[PDB]
RNA sequence: AGCGUGUAACCCCAUUCGU
């Protein structure tokens, strides 16, 4: 290649690229309006109607607020919606810390119970030496 | 029963006569801010909550001023409110802090949606 | 010293690298991998054995079963919504509404 | 890097270990400001008396 | 009409043609 003028061309398909991934939603199961009916009345599914519907007349006008307390409520829902988000935070960090903690644990009485059949071992044949001599008396008493 | 009545309006004895107030929207807007208090500061850090709900037995008042901390610890009458929210809608560096926080979170969202 | 033949063998640590679509298919979409399919394949699993759950309950449905909730209700398409409740205002109550509201 | 000086890798296990104790115990600290409360909470419902019997 | 949640013809009324 150096002594001719061939030039090393590389594909593009063959080179490594960043894949960029987005995460995936999938629809909510549907029931079948017959199987809804054949379903016994304890495992029937029962939801709320939205009924949005207001005649002319019943309806009320909303209320118009001031700009002075819609700068007060929306201070302290962007307040609640940091909170939130925090403590749910700090609820995974307690849930994974535990996780390997109680996984920890188990690695002891794993080894724990080796040493006690071990132990328990040089024990068990003296009991069983003695349990013979209740054969050749079982049948006396 | 109305005996009973008659000393849950109070605090008692033990605390000399305490009294509910009437809980409003402007008392509930203050109460519920004490509660997130811990979200206000990112380098501060407190202590869990005493209580879930809303203490029964409260009353708001007003530090007083003392002549030996005049430049210690004093806030110009300008510079001071009526109501706890009304201090947390007048600071800068609250305010500053909290948008920022509330846009990420959105931007996250947004995406997230996607 | 098997630990020592461990340590001396990972002492690199780049990994092999994953691949993508090639670009004269890139309108359909990503590549899916072993990790992308799972997650569709665990979500199908999770609704049939669902569904198969229902279906085995409404073998045995007795349809002389009673209860007292359905005095009240009736089924809409086979479907049980629950109405939303009456508010029941009187014309006393009506006329200080459009008092108030003017 | 730090594995290569023995004593400065023992001078950070020092500054982790004590960072490590204060979750355990409450360092001890004077009144070089004007007292203005905890910082923090004060809870009222935790006891952390030691019993006698 | 009736089966089928993975990011209607046929029929019917009338119009035209024609061994």
């Amino acid at each position: 290649r150096l002594a001719h003028g061939v030039r090393l061309k590389a594909n593009k398909d063959s080179l490594y690229k960043p894949i960029l991934r987005q995460k995936k939603h999938f629809n909510s199961l549907h029931i079948p309006k017959a199987l809804q009916k054949a379903l016994p009345f304890k495992n029937k599914p029962k939801t709320q109607a939205k009924a949005g519907k207001v005649p002319k007349d019943r309806r009320r006008p909303a209320v118009i607020r001031e700009p002075h307390e819609r700068k007060i409520l929306a201070l302290l829902d962007a307040l609640s919606t940091v909170h939130s988000q925090k403590m749910k935070k700090a609820k995974e960090q307690r849930h994974l810390h535990n996780k390997e903690h109680f996984r920890a644990k188990q690695k002891e009485e794993e080894e724990k119970l080796k040493r006690q059949k071990d132990l328990r071992k040089k024990l068990f044949r003296i009991q069983g030496q003695k349990e013979r001599r209740n054969q050749k008396s079982s049948l006396k008493g | 029963k109305k005996r009973r009545k008659e000393r849950q309006k109070t605090a008692g004895d033990g605390w000399f006569g305490m009294k509910a107030p009437e809980m409003t929207n402007e008392l509930k807007n203050d109460l519920k801010a004490l509660k997130m208090r811990a979200s206000m500061d990112p380098k501060r850090f407190y202590k869990k909550n005493d209580r879930d709900g809303f203490p029964k037995y409260f009353q708001i008042g007003t530090i007083v001023d003392n002549p030996a901390d005049f430049y210690h610890s004093r806030i110009p009458k300008k510079q001071r409110k009526r109501t706890i929210v009304e201090e947390l809608l007048a600071d800068s560096e609250f305010r500053r802090y909290n948008r920022r926080k509330y846009s990420e979170i959105m931007a996250e969202k947004a995406a997230n949606a996607a | 010293m098997a630990a020592a033949f461990r340590k001396a063998a990972k002492s690199r640590q780049r990994e092999h690298r994953e691949r993508s679509q090639p670009g004269f298919r890139k309108h359909l979409g990503l590549l899916e991998k072993k990790k992308d399919y799972k997650l569709r394949a665990d979500d199908y699993r999770k609704k049939q054995e669902y569904l198969k759950a229902l279906r085995k309950k409404a073998l045995e449905k007795n349809p002389d079963e009673f209860y007292y909730k359905m005095t009240r209700v009736k089924l809409q398409d086979g479907v049980h919504i629950i109405k939303e409740t009456k508010e029941e205002v009187t014309p006393e109550q009506l006329k200080l509404m459009r008092t108030q509201d003017v | 890097k730090i594995d290569r000086n023995p004593r400065v890798k023992h001078r950070e296990k020092f500054r982790r270990a004590k960072i490590r104790r204060r979750g355990q115990v409450r360092e001890v600290r004077k009144e070089e400001q004007r007292y203005s409360g905890e910082l923090s909470g004060i809870r009222a419902g935790v006891k952390k008396s030691i019993k006698l019997k």
